[PDB]
RNA sequence: AGCGGCCGCCACCA
RNA sequence: AAGACCCUUUUGAGCUUGACUCCAGCCCGGGCCUGUGGGGCGGGGCCGCCCCGCUCACCCGGUCGCGCGGGGACCCGCCCGGGCGGGGAGUUCGGCUGGGGCGGCGCGCCUGCUACACCGGACCGCAGGCGUCCCACGGCGGGCUCAGCGAGGACCCUCCCGCGGAGCAGAAGGGCACAAGCCCGCCCGACCCGCGCCCCCCGUGCCGGCGCGGGCCGCGAAAGCGGGGCCUACCGAUCCUUCGCCGCCCCGGCCGCGGGCGCGGAGGUGGCAGAAAAGUUACCACAGGGAUAACUGGCUUGUGGCCGCCGAGCGCCCGCAGCGACGCGGCUUUUUGAUCCUUCGAUGUCGGCUCUUCCUACCGUCCGCGCGCACCGGCGCGGAAGCGUCGGAUUGUUCACCCGUUCAAGGGAUCGUGAGCUGGGUUUAGA
RNA sequence: CGCGAGGGCCGCACCCGGCGCUGGCGCGACGUGAUUUCUGCCCAGUGCCAGACCGUCACCGUGAAGCGAUCCGCCGAAGCCCUGGUAAACGGCGGGAGUAAUGACUCUCUUAAGGUAGCCAAAUGCCUCGUCGGGCAAUUUCCGACGGCAUGAAUGGAC
RNA sequence: GUGGGCCCCUCCUGGUAAGCAGGACGGGCGAGGCGGGACGAUCCGGACGCCGGGCCAGGGUGCGCCGCCGGGGCCGGAACGGCGUCGGCCG
RNA sequence: GCCCGCCGCGGUGCUGACGCGCAGAUCGCUCGUCGGAGCCGGGCAUGGGGGCGAAAGACUCAUCGAACCGCCUGGUAGCUGGUUGCCUCCGAAAUGUCUCCCAGGACAGCCGCCGCCCGCAGUUGCGGCCCGUAGAGCGCUGGCCGGCGG
RNA sequence: CGCGCCGCGGCGAGCCCGAGGGCCCCGCGGCGGAGCGAGCGCGAGACGCCCCGGGCCCGCCGCGCCCCUGCGGGCGUGC
């Protein structure tokens, strides 16, 4: 699968359509302090082993691909999510 | 399982040693003064079964 | 072991048991999935009749 | 080996046999170390001067 | 996902 | 004797380890315990290491403290950190299923058929498919016509006719010709905000589709069409994490960092309405189950066994003395399967020995007929169940195989017969 | 196979203990199982071990930035990784085609190595009541030969 | 409360078949007394308070055992055979 | 740590007796051993996930692949058994969906009771639309025996 | 003991033997009376025997227009 480098789309923060450019998208790093990672420390603390659980069964040899559309005018983000594929590469002119 | 055989010896009771009616400790003579600046004289009194 | 899949047997006569029921009379004239253009107008040409108007 | 395996590392099978190398570690814990204890070598030879 | 140069060693709450 | 075999229960326990999660113990490093001096290396513009004296802490020995030593600021101990760790601890070890296991996966979806012309309709029923692929293989407008037959042309070109016999990503079915196929031009409706219905269905969710109100756009002269790829499959809760708007809160105030919250996507659960999980028991279990196997009996009769009908042929000649292919019609329950109705708070489960009674589908003896019947001896058929059908070698054997004799059929009775025996086999615990 | 005592193996909640009234002709851990005759090949896998500090791998400590919480660097013990050794450690020890009725022979693919000396239808051979011979009137038993479903060398082989 | 069903008639699917296994409209047993089918949860009739009289469904009417006479004929199971007997059709 | 054999110590075969016993392991005959890793008495030591074992998962007071005693404890059971007077009025289901679900449940259906309020139908007739089965057939997608004419 | 629904008694925009103090007398909370919104917060009259539906009003999300004390007020529109 290729995708476009430039493409125009509607802005929300302008109101009307204007050439956005590509880029993929990616889970960041897991802070230490968001309050889920805080609890999670607290319980594992001490004497007893693993409190929750891990997950084994993996099935799926795919994620979904989002594409990151920042607006050229005034640097407004979209997001596009793509079908479930093998490869994905963005062309490269603009 | 259970302890095993080399672990129980450690404890003591039906594994130490068969001591009765042995001689005693064989040692040297201990250094002393006359030892350190001489000599000192001693006569074998007995060969013994230990 | 094996129990039984599907029947559907006894089906037909518990369903007339207490007759076949029939839809609210009221469900034959609700409003929902109508146009909102048209429903619109409705509203609106009612309020401005003296006949139908029920403004204070 | 003429053992059963609750009295020993080396008891069980349906024939005598250790079953596992019995060449055991030097840190191995009590209960465990049986065998022959941190070997630097085995077997029956010559050659030794 | 982390260092290094397909290899190693180490990480693991949907 | 509330089956000990077998199965089920979200009932156990002993044992094992490459199950899952951990604990003692041991090894390693820095710190405090902890003195008092002498030196070397390196870096950065004081910091890090390392080395070696002394004795006074601390530690060890000899001695009846009888005329004495050894180590030493290191070791031990303590605090925190990393590694090894079935020695030990706790727990788990899916489901469906013509019993379970091995195998398979109708466990989430899709097409045609089964299915008996509304809808709906089962099986480990039949023939198959799906976890992807495409910035064009997409949107729109214009133009064009495909597969091919026939007939021509130096060693692809032309005409004519052409209902699709081509093409439209991949299963199957359906759909489509100035098009839904092919080529060219310009593009990104493969967008944003807010609702409703259809299929499945408890009229809950999820996938998928459809119809609308309002923004902003693409193509077209325009009417129009466009929320991907013609239609029927191609996918995912809570909690947590991550990112993107526009804001609100941090509760005695105010400011800056940070944290939280309202909305929307992404990271995944294929056992697909979504626990985090390896084996073994011949040492054994508990609750139950004839809802479910191993043995009698019952229904069935493929397989086994026995019996007819026809007449290609064989039999010097001569289809039927004796035979009889290719085909077709039955019977039996002495084989083995198929099934799971009765029995799991128990019907003692192989054979042999002993003993009795029964069947006829008759092997010898009796009475009749037939012959490819001279005699002798054989062979075929009907009636006939009275008497006879034996002694041994090897094998637990039933069976089989040999030797011998007055020359030696086949079966049933809870696979007759264990409070009649025996215990060789199979069938607990030792090896 | 381990250990020269400031040690090794074991006990034990702690303090404190056993071997030890002991010292390598000793103590402790394992395997094989009198004698006679022997004990072959493989260190690729797993296990064990010693010699090197390559990569990785803690806290502590230290540098740069910050209002501070903190963020990013450097430093780097044992272990693993790497280089070797070891089978009376655990264990393992062959295919196809022709060639004088056989095959000394040859070509061939292949392993870490391709089962040596021996023994055998064995208390180990499926096929199987194997084949031949002894013994019997007659033997799925027996003995002797022959040669491997799945014989074989301290898993100790043969006698 | 129930979420083990089963049987009959017609219509089907796998299987040599089965008192085998799996589906469909309607009815039954389950949870339906009484009579009859010798005998049977389901077949043929008929669906039920306690009695007296009458009529009669289904099945039957030698004796067991409640109830019969008249009239016209004839005298478990397959392929395949029969100058047994009575009746036909074609020549 | 030689051989025959008495007491002693053990326990082979009869698969003998007995098997509601003399007995919760005994009796008869037969048998192993009998100067030694031999047999017997008293005192003492080792304690339960522990001991002790010439090793059988053996023995640890008729208890052992984890003793006995009291308590936690009337431990939990989707599983087996039982669950006590009369008459009257009504009256089922053994099916759909989801479920570590398949001997259990939740929601729907079926039924009871309590109500409250002001045309109807498990039927025929007449009219309009819908379906692709039995039969029929070979045009379509496939399959199949032969005979004439160019 | 807690939760749901039904029946009957007393009083009714109200109701009430808490504990306690002097089968009698006095006796707070609480619940009901207004909702909606994560929160800053804002905040219901228009009809009707009863029941059912329609219409309109309040909050949450969006958006025309006008204005004073102003990211504050008023008047509207839409799911
Ligand atoms: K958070
Ligand atoms: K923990
Ligand atoms: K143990
Ligand atoms: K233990
Ligand atoms: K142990
Ligand atoms: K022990
Ligand atoms: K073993
Ligand atoms: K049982
Ligand atoms: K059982
Ligand atoms: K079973
Ligand atoms: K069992
Ligand atoms: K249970
Ligand atoms: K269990
Ligand atoms: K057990
Ligand atoms: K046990
Ligand atoms: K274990
Ligand atoms: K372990
Ligand atoms: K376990
Ligand atoms: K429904
Ligand atoms: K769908
Ligand atoms: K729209
Ligand atoms: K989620
Ligand atoms: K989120
Ligand atoms: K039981
Ligand atoms: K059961
Ligand atoms: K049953
Ligand atoms: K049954
Ligand atoms: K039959
Ligand atoms: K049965
Ligand atoms: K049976
Ligand atoms: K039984
Ligand atoms: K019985
Ligand atoms: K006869
Ligand atoms: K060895
Ligand atoms: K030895
Ligand atoms: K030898
Ligand atoms: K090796
Ligand atoms: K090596
Ligand atoms: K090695
Ligand atoms: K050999
Ligand atoms: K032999
Ligand atoms: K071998
Ligand atoms: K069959
Ligand atoms: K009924
Ligand atoms: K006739
Ligand atoms: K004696
Ligand atoms: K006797
Ligand atoms: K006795
Ligand atoms: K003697
Ligand atoms: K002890
Ligand atoms: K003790
Ligand atoms: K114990
Ligand atoms: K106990
Ligand atoms: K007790
Ligand atoms: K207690
Ligand atoms: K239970
Ligand atoms: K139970
Ligand atoms: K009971
Ligand atoms: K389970
Ligand atoms: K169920
Ligand atoms: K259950
Ligand atoms: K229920
Ligand atoms: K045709
Ligand atoms: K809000
Ligand atoms: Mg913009
Ligand atoms: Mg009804
Ligand atoms: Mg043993
Ligand atoms: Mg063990
Ligand atoms: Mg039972
Ligand atoms: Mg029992
Ligand atoms: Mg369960
Ligand atoms: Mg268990
Ligand atoms: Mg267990
Ligand atoms: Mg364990
Ligand atoms: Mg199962
Ligand atoms: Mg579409
Ligand atoms: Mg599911
Ligand atoms: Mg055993
Ligand atoms: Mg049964
Ligand atoms: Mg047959
Ligand atoms: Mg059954
Ligand atoms: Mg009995
Ligand atoms: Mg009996
Ligand atoms: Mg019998
Ligand atoms: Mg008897
Ligand atoms: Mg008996
Ligand atoms: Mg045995
Ligand atoms: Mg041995
Ligand atoms: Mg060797
Ligand atoms: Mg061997
Ligand atoms: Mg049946
Ligand atoms: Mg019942
Ligand atoms: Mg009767
Ligand atoms: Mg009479
Ligand atoms: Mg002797
Ligand atoms: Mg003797
Ligand atoms: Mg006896
Ligand atoms: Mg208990
Ligand atoms: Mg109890
Ligand atoms: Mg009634
Ligand atoms: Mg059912
Ligand atoms: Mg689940
Ligand atoms: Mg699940």
């Amino acid at each position: 699968v290729t995708y476009p480098a430039e493409r125009r789309t509607f802005c929300k923060r302008e109101g009307k359509h204007t050439v956005h450019k590509a880029s993929l998208y990616k889970k960041g790093k897991d802070s230490l302090l968001a309050q889920g990672k805080r609890r999670y420390d607290r319980k594992q603390r001490g004497f007893g082993g693993q409190t929750k659980p891990i997950f084994r069964r993996k099935a799926k040899t795919t994620k979904k691909q989002v594409i990151r559309l920042t607006c050229s005018s005034c640097k407004c983000q979209t997001f596009q999510v793509l079908k479930r594929c093998h490869r994905l590469e963005i062309s490269r002119l603009g | 399982g259970r302890r095993i055989r080399v672990q129980r010896k450690g404890a003591g009771s039906v594994f130490r040693a068969h001591v009765a009616r042995r001689l005693g400790a064989a040692k040297l003579r201990a250094n002393d003064f006359a030892e350190r600046t001489g000599s000192v004289r001693g006569v074998v009194k007995a060969i013994l079964h230990d | 072991a094996k129990l039984k899949n599907h029947t559907s047997k006894n089906q037909n006569r518990k369903d007339h048991r207490n007759g076949i029921k029939k839809p609210k009379k009221s469900a034959y004239t609700s409003h929902k999935g109508m146009c909102p253009k048209y429903l619109r107008n409705l509203r609106r040409s009612r309020a401005n009749d003296p006949r139908q108007s029920l403004r204070p | 080996v003429a053992m059963n395996p609750v009295d020993h590392p080396h008891g069980g099978g349906n024939h005598q046999h250790i079953g596992v190398s019995s060449c055991v570690p030097r840190n191995a814990v009590p209960g465990q170390k049986v065998g022959l204890i941190a070997a630097r070598r085995t077997g029956c030879s010559g050659g030794k001067r």
